[PDB]
């Protein structure tokens, strides 16, 4: 139970115990002094027994009450190893009982100063904070420097401190299905409604925030370094040449343009920050063809307000002009096999008719290649030139 | 309303502590061995109250501590508020007279235990050690084992006082029923056992206490009749747990460490490595020597201070190091941008007496400034504090000439090669001032090193040139925003756009355009790069 | 011995040990009893010892057994530092022996307790789960999960805390290397008894064992809903589900391979019936094992179909077309003169030497664009130089 100190229910639990046995060993010590009969009162340890005053003359009809917390303050008194000898063993019997009593408690006694000794030494998280305090503020102090700085290098550890519940959980242990979903509820909102992925497919936007990696940076930490070879994702908080606004993502440009990013990074403030394996998104986007060609054509409309866009548009225009000729190349190859059903869908997701492969060749030339009129008309419909020019000057009415 | 940091309500509360103390320790003595308190401390009693009288008003004028993490909010409807809801009743019948009371009522015993509420006061004394174990002069651990001792030495002032009251509540007519009035030393005989010299009536009461709290047990003096063994019951297994508890403590505090525990277990380590690779005897006696130098006199504390985070650790570098660099004749005049990316990469050795750390006709990897000690240069030279050696040998390319030989204990700043040329080429203006400087060979060293700037922009010219002939955009890419002007040309003089129009590389002409590289210049041959299309 | 714990076989040595050193100096201390004259017996700890009513006067016949217990009774007093003082040392040479086998037990005492602790400080089961609670705990309060989040959570940390599990965090020690033919001992069973992989090759069932993953999950829980997108494969090896009642699944059984192959949303929500154990494998591991089995492949839909002709038109038009699609791959890096793109294409790729649809080798897009480096590369696998296109060209002809 949780809601429950651990300490606590650990020393009463062993504490029960010891008095329990010291209770029930209590009622058998005196059990042995009625096995004797009572002519030899004087051969017990309570027969034979003369306080302060009193005398114990028969031990029978004393008041059991007074009869019990005799028989009991002789049972605590060895139960702690204190020994008065006011009371003690006088027969066999009794001595016997006795030595296999204390000999028992002696194991049960150092279990309990052993049980109580771990505990204390496997201190709360609380206490392993202020122990690696007092080694910076006495290193400090053995150099005698400023006040600004020791603010910062207080604020630095504590920062981290606090927000280091998510620094190495046990997520791992529960099974991916379930943790899934949780990742569905925590930073869908935030991955939906940044810009860069704007108009891209659901389907894709699942398969990419699986991934996410929270993270919490102190401010004035280093992200990245500058001109230097991961994605990342701000949530709140303000980012350090340029200031990064709430859900702006920085790093894309370079991973896209293989170019090492150019500024370093810092945190401005305490942001929380969310972090996506740079391997793992060139994997990702090579599955989605068709949504990883809108993500640079939304970068490449960004080229309005940011000025490194603007000095990087020429390298941009590259990649989107050679991945929508690699998606014509494919366009050729479905109408090569009069598949019909990949033509439907290869169109509908920007796919142009009138689209030409670097050998000057069109859809419509293998259209008619292979004489199939179901495809023939679905161009035809669709506002297509008829006398298209390849590069050889083989008309789609030539080759047929 | 005053802050709880005003220096003179925080003197206050150190007076009021006192008081406290007595208090908590004078109550128990007047509840068991006096029925009364006679007149002889009638004046120490009043004076008692009035000094927590006054305190009992002058938490009001105190603001707050915090509401959620830190706030001191300054209202007096704010500041009441948790006063009176917390401890206010009991501080208040704690000060209200009780030993007038008692007299005022006939003899009414029952008055008497409420005399017993000024046992919370002791409370203040231990929020004393909660507050100072929270001051990083001195160890919280140890301060934790003080506050059990004190904690176990009153329960034992207190139980020694219970424990004779319960002598006292039985009649004078059979006090051999009791364990003090049936009690026979060597000699005495305790027989009356009610006017028996109090100063030698509550040691032996103390006396029986501290041999049970330790556990040691004599049987002299122990319990005789029932309400006294049921005392015993609860104030040795209430011992008991706390006796487990003060060892636990000490454990935690020898658990932690010492240096002598983290310094044996490093030797252990290093004979183990040295052992299997076999190492020479001469070199056991420097690697064990530099071990017990930084056992005394307590190191940096290595895998502690990586916690810091390099933005902050850099100025920490600042304000040690800088001092010693800037009276080196070597950076006499230099730029303070300059020096400022030296002091970022340095770090700091010590070097016992009698060693060597260059030889004549080695290498020299580092450079090293002298913080402090004395070396000598093998005798030919004397090496002094802000000083700094083996700079020949790196900017030459000449061997070590001479031997340095450490003469007292030292403090050595070094820098190493591949650092100190990334810094030295970006601070082209600065490199000339050290090579001027040091004249102040020589002329050998003074024409290589304005040679070496010379040639060095040249250099960088065929290093553009030669990959834009063979095609690598990325390679020419690193040289581009952090190298040289693509738009000069060679020694011949070979504009990258000759050579990319001669080989008829049509990509790399486009981020040409980028820059604005001029297009109508022409080499020492009349040509244009059109000409080589 | 590593069947019983050797902390807890250590804590019973030193409890023998102390108690045979009391059973020795009980013996020795009767000794310096019997040292003396009997008629100096008066100055004994023994012989003038006197209990209740019993006189230990003669102490030399006294019906010896009960002189040995009186003899150990006064060991254990001392050997616990209870202390009595009924029985005690009286002359000089038992108040010698007193002082050192005293102080000889204080440190045998103090030693037991040390080994005591170090069996706590070790851990428990408790211990580990109360652990990860507080963690779990305080990571849900922050981003403020569901209700119905923290039911499910909290009841699979209390589902390994009993039935102790894999005990993760030891067992990466091990190298993979070791661990490989672990998981072939374990899983290969399971895995040969499923319908979707009758007749397979033994190569090909060998590459899925490696890449498996254990998992548990409740009565009551939910894996798959219908509508949602299969992210994975699951192979049943333990209870029962029941797919919704339309379907009830055995073990030995997989569900969700329908989705993964056709790419059909799932049609049915799979719930848990009883305490179930399940190996998952991921959606791209599988599609990689897949390609490289080609003949395999078709024998997986093949075995399927005993929409389903759709599926099966697919799966053959699926490896149809992939023979082709690698042809266009390396015919655009040549044409762009990556070097590095199509090198990797080459050594774990397709044949260089295939043409695409129309037919076009990389030798005429290199000889095309006059990129004289890569033509190089060409010359070493010994492409054919007079290939022909469905034009009538060749290579040199576009030079």
């Amino acid at each position: 139970d949780i809601r429950i100190n651990y300490l606590f229910t650990r020393i009463v639990k062993l504490i029960f115990v010891e008095l329990y046995c010291t209770h029930t060993a209590a009622c058998i010590f005196y059990y042995l002094a009625t096995t004797l009969p009572a002519s030899q009162e004087g051969y017990t340890w309570i027969g034979s027994l003369k306080l302060g005053d009193y005398s114990y003359s028969k031990f029978r009809e004393i008041d059991l009450w007074t009869r019990y917390t005799t028989s009991m303050y002789f049972a605590v008194v060895t139960m702690a190893t204190v020994g008065y000898g006011d009371i003690h063993a006088v027969n066999m019997r009794e001595m016997i009982f006795a030595m296999v009593y204390i000999s028992f408690d002696m194991i049960l006694g150092a279990y309990l100063i052993g049980n109580m000794t771990a505990l204390i030494v496997k201190g709360s998280k609380t206490e392993r904070f202020r122990d690696k305090m007092a080694d910076i503020m006495r290193y400090m102090n053995r150099n005698k420097l400023g006040r600004n700085i020791r603010g910062q290098i207080t604020g630095h550890l504590r920062l981290q401190y606090e927000s280091s519940y998510t620094e190495a959980a046990v997520l791992q242990d529960i099974p991916v299905s379930i943790r899934a979903k949780i990742a569905q509820t925590l930073y869908l909102p935030y991955i939906e409604k940044v810009p860069l992925f704007r108009g891209c497919s659901s389907e894709f936007i699942n398969q990419i925030v699986i991934r996410l990696h929270e993270e919490f940076f102190l401010p004035g930490e280093v992200i990245m370094e500058q001109g230097s070879v991961q994605l990342y994702f701000v949530c709140h908080g303000v980012l350090e040449v340029a200031v990064l606004q709430p859900d702006h993502s920085f790093g894309e440009i370079s991973i896209l343009c293989n170019i090492p990013q150019p500024y370093t990074v810092r945190v401005a403030e305490l942001c929380r920050i969310l972090r996506l394996d740079k391997q793992s998104f060139m994997n990702i986007l090579e599955i989605f063809f068709h949504d990883g060609r809108r993500i640079l054509n939304n970068l490449l409309e960004g080229k309005e307000s940011n000025v490194r866009i603007k000095q990087l548009e020429s390298d941009i225009t590259f990649h989107i002009s050679k991945q929508e000729a690699e998606l014509a190349l494919k366009l050729n190859s479905a109408a090569f096999y009069g598949d019909l059903y990949q033509l439907k869908s290869l169109i509908r997701a920007g796919g142009d008719p009138n689209k030409t492969d670097y050998d000057g060749r069109s859809p419509l030339h293998l259209a008619a290649s292979r004489g199939y009129e179901d495809i023939t008309l679905y161009l035809i419909q669709e506002s297509v030139d008829v006398n298209i020019k390849d590069k050889l000057g083989s008309t789609p009415l030539l080759e047929a | 309303i005053v802050h709880p940091d005003n220096r003179w309500y925080k003197a206050w509360t150190m007076f009021i502590l006192i008081w406290a103390l007595y208090s908590s320790f004078f109550t128990p003595l007047e509840f068991g061995f006096f029925r009364g308190l006679p007149e002889n401390l009638f004046i120490l009693d009043i004076a008692g109250q009035i000094a927590f009288l006054v305190d009992i008003v002058l938490t009001f004028f105190v603001a707050y501590r915090d509401s959620r993490t830190y706030r001191m909010i300054y209202k007096r409807s704010s500041i009441a508020l948790r006063y009176l809801k917390s401890t206010f009743i009991i501080d208040l019948l704690a000060c209200m007279p009780w030993d007038i009371i008692y007299k005022a009522a006939g003899e009414k015993e029952e008055v008497r235990y409420l005399l017993l509420i000024r046992l919370y006061r002791v409370h203040r004394v231990i929020l004393f050690f909660h507050k100072m174990e929270k001051d990083i002069r001195i160890n919280y651990l140890f301060t934790r084992i003080v506050k059990l001792i004190f904690v176990e030495l009153y329960c034992t002032h207190t139980a020694a006082c219970i424990f004779y009251y319960l002598a006292t509540t039985l009649p004078a007519s059979q006090e051999g029923y009791t364990w003090i009035g049936s009690l026979k030393l060597g000699d005495y005989s305790y027989s009356k056992f009610r006017e028996i010299d109090l100063w030698t009536r509550y040691t032996t009461s103390m006396y029986f206490a501290v041999v049970t709290m330790a556990t040691v047990g004599y049987g002299d003096i122990h319990a005789v009749n029932m309400r006294e063994m049921i005392f015993a019951m609860v104030y040795i297994s209430f011992d008991m747990i706390l006796g487990a508890y003060l060892i636990g403590n000490m454990t935690a505090l020898i658990v932690k460490g010492s240096k002598t525990e983290r310094f044996r277990d490093k030797m252990a380590d290093i004979m183990r490595y040295m052992n299997r690779n076999k190492l020479g005897r001469n070199i056991r006696g420097q690697i064990t020597g530099h071990l017990r130098l930084q056992y005394e006199s307590s190191y940096t504390e290595a895998a502690v201070l990586q916690d810091i985070p390099v933005s902050i650790r850099a100025k920490i570098a600042q304000t040690l190091y800088l001092p010693y660099i800037e009276k080196v004749p070597l950076f006499r005049g230099c730029s303070s941008e300059f020096i400022n990316q030296i002091v970022i990469r340095l770090h700091e050795e010590f070097f016992l007496p009698g060693e060597v750390i260059m030889e004549q006709g080695s290498v020299v990897d580092q450079l090293y400034f002298v913080c402090h000690g004395v070396l000598e240069e093998i005798i030919v030279a004397v090496l002094q504090p802000d000083h700094s050696f083996g700079e020949i040998s790196i900017l030459c390319n000449i061997p070590q000439p001479y031997t340095v030989r450490v003469a007292e204990l030292c403090r050595i700043l070094r820098l190493d090669k591949q650092s100190f040329m990334n810094i030295l080429e970006i601070f082209f203006h600065d490199g000339r001032r050290i090579l001027n400087n040091l004249l102040e060979r020589i002329k050998q060293l003074e024409s290589d090193i304005t040679f070496h700037i010379s040639k060095q922009e040249a250099e960088l010219a065929l290093k553009l040139n030669s990959a834009a002939f063979y095609g690598d955009l990325y390679q020419l890419k690193s040289l581009i925003r952090a190298g040289g002007d693509p738009n000069k040309t060679d020694y011949d003089g070979r504009s990258p756009l000759h050579l990319a129009a001669s080989r008829g590389y049509e990509d790399i002409t486009l981020y040409l355009i980028q820059e604005s590289v001029d297009v109508n210049i022409k080499d020492k041959l009349g040509s244009t790069p059109l000409l080589e299309a």
